[PDB]
C-alpha cells in the first residue's frame, strides 16, 4: 500500500516526435 | 530554397518530373532548422498531393521525397500531424514498409513513428491500420547486426512510440506482439538502440501491475540491471526508469529486481552527479522500502541505509522528498531491529533539518516517519532516549512550532508527538 507509481509533467518529458534534417 | 508558390506551381503541373523537382524543393524547405513553413505548406493544400505520390511505385524518388516531406509535417504540432493523417497518409505509409528500397521503407517507418508519437488515439489508429506486422517483419532477421545502424535505430524509436502513452495504454494484444522483438533490441549492442528499447520497456511497465507482469515474464530484468551500470547516461536513465516502474508493482515483481542484483548499483546511482538520476534512484529505493521486511533487510545488507542518510542530508530538494518517502516507508514496514539500525546510521538529524522545508507534503511524510520511529521506541521502552536525540539536534523546536502550522494534519500530528513524548 506504500507503492507510489510514476508521476510526470509535460515539461520534464521529452518530445516523442523527430524531424529529419538531412 | 524555392517559394511555396513555386512549389505549388510545380506540384500542380501534372508533369511527374516537374512534380518530383517541386516535391524535393518542399522537402528541403521543410528540413531547414529555423521555423520550417509547415503551416504554409498545409494551407497550400499540398498534403493530399504528397500522399498520392507515396503510391507512385514507378517513381521511387518522388515516393522518398514526399515521405520525407510528410515526415517533417507530422513531426510538428498535433494539428500538423492531424493534417497528415487526414490526408490518408497512414495506410499509404504502411504500404511503403514493403518497399524494396531501404531508404523509402525507413522513411515510412519514421513517418509512422511521428504519427504514433502524437498520442494514444493516433498510436491506436496506426495499430488498427495494421502497422505492427510489417514493422516487425523488417526486423525478422537472425542477427540484428546485419541491418544498417540508422535503419535499426529508426525502427526501434518507432516501436517505442507504439509502446508510449496512457489513457489508454496500448492494446494488450499489440504489446504481446511487439515484446519479443523489443527484447531482442534490448540485447543489441548499439547505444541508441539500447536507449530507445529501454524507454519502450519503461513505458510498458508504467501502469497497472498486470502490465508489469507481461514484461517481467519475458525475462528482461537481468538485462535492465546490466544496463543500469552502463557508462552512457542516455542508457542509464531509461534503464533506471524501467527498474523504478517495476518495483512499483507486487512484492514478487520487486523481488525479481532485487534477485537480479540491482541493489549493488545503487551506491553509484544515489551519488550520481546527474540530479535526475539521484532523484529517480531514491524514488526507486522508496518503493523497495515499501516492500516486505526481507526486502528492507536486503537494502540494509547492501549498505544502502547510509546512502539514504546521505541523500536526506544533502541533495536537490526533489531528491530529498523521495528520501523522506523512503524513510517513512522503511519505518512503516520495518522490524524494530531495522528501525533501531536506521537511527544508529544517523537518520534523526537530517530528518529534523528537513522539517524547515516550506512544503506541506514533505512535512507530513517526516512527521509520519517520526511517529513510526517512536512506536518502535515504545516497544523497547526507549522513548525518552529518542526524545533527547530529537531535542539535542534541534527537532523539538521545529515540531513545537509546527503546532501553530496552518495545515490540519501537520498541527494534529505535531501536537500528538509533544503531548505523548515531550
Amino acid at each position: 500500500s506504500g507503492k507510489r507509481k510514476l508521476i510526470t509533467s509535460e515539461e520534464e518529458r521529452d518530445p516523442a516526435k523527430r524531424g529529419r534534417k538531412s | 530554397n524555392w517559394s511555396v508558390e513555386d512549389i505549388v506551381k510545380g506540384i500542380n503541373s501534372n508533369n511527374l518530373e516537374s512534380q518530383l523537382q517541386a516535391t524535393q524543393a518542399a522537402r528541403k524547405l521543410l528540413s531547414r532548422e529555423k521555423q520550417p513553413p509547415i503551416d504554409n505548406i498545409i494551407r497550400a493544400g499540398l498534403i493530399p498531393k504528397f500522399v498520392s505520390f507515396l503510391g507512385k511505385t514507378d517513381c521511387s524518388p518522388i515516393q522518398f521525397e514526399s515521405a520525407w516531406a510528410l515526415t517533417n509535417i507530422a513531426s510538428g504540432t498535433s494539428e500538423q500531424t492531424k493534417a497528415v493523417v487526414d490526408g490518408g497518409a497512414i495506410p499509404a505509409f504502411i504500404s511503403l514498409l514493403a518497399s524494396p528500397h531501404a531508404h523509402i521503407s525507413e522513411q515510412a517507418v519514421w513517418a509512422l513513428g511521428n504519427i504514433a508519437g502524437d498520442g494514444s488515439a493516433f498510436r491506436d489508429l496506426v495499430i488498427k491500420h495494421g502497422a505492427i506486422d510489417p514493422l516487425l517483419a523488417l526486423l525478422a532477421v537472425p542477427d540484428l547486426s546485419t541491418l544498417a545502424c540508422g535503419y535499426l535505430r529508426n525502427l526501434t524509436w518507432t516501436l517505442s512510440n507504439l509502446c508510449r502513452n496512457k489513457n489508454p495504454a496500448p492494446p494488450l494484444d499489440a504489446v504481446e506482439q511487439i515484446l519479443p522483438t523489443l527484447v531482442r533490441l534490448l540485447h543489441h549492442n548499439d547505444p541508441e538502440v539500447l536507449a530507445d528499447s529501454c524507454w519502450a520497456i519503461s513505458y510498458l511497465t508504467d501502469g497497472p501491475n498486470e502490465r508489469i507482469e507481461m514484461v517481467v515474464k519475458k525475462g528482461v530484468v537481468p538485462q535492465l540491471v546490466k544496463l543500469l551500470g552502463a557508462t552512457e547516461l542516455p542508457i542509464v536513465t531509461p534503464a533506471l526508469r524501467a527498474i523504478g516502474n517495476i518495483v512499483t508493482g507486487t512484492d514478487e515483481q520487486t523481488q525479481k529486481v532485487i534477485d537480479a542484483g540491482a541493489l549493488a548499483v545503487f551506491p553509484s546511482l544515489l551519488t550520481n552527479p546527474k540530479t535526475n538520476i539521484q532523484k529517480e534512484a531514491t524514488w526507486t529505493m522508496s518503493n523497495i522500502t515499501a516492500g516486505r521486511q526481507d526486502q528492507i533487510q536486503q537494502v540494509v545488507n547492501h549498505g544502502l541505509v547510509p546512502f539514504l542518510v546521505g541523500v536526506l542530508s544533502k541533495a536537490d530538494f526533489k531528491t530529498q522528498k523521495e528520501a523522506a518517502w523512503a524513510i517513512t516507508n522503511y519505518t512503516s514496514g520495518g522490524t524494530v531491529e531495522q528501525i533501531v539500525y536506521l537511527v544508529h546510521c544517523g537518520i534523526i538529524e537530517p530528518l529534523m533539518n528537513l522539517l524547515s522545508a516550506k512544503d506541506t507534503k514533505i512535512i507530513q511524510v517526516i512527521l509520519d516517519a517520526i511517529s513510526n520511529i517512536f512506536q518502535a521506541a515504545e516497544k523497547l521502552g526507549e522513548t525518552e532516549k529518542l526524545s533527547i536525540m530529537i531535542e539535542e539536534c534541534g527537532g523539538l523546536d521545529k515540531i513545537e512550532a509546527l503546532q501553530r502550522h496552518e495545515n490540519e494534519s501537520v498541527y494534529k500530528a505535531s501536537l500528538n508527538l509533544i503531548e505523548k513524548y515531550f
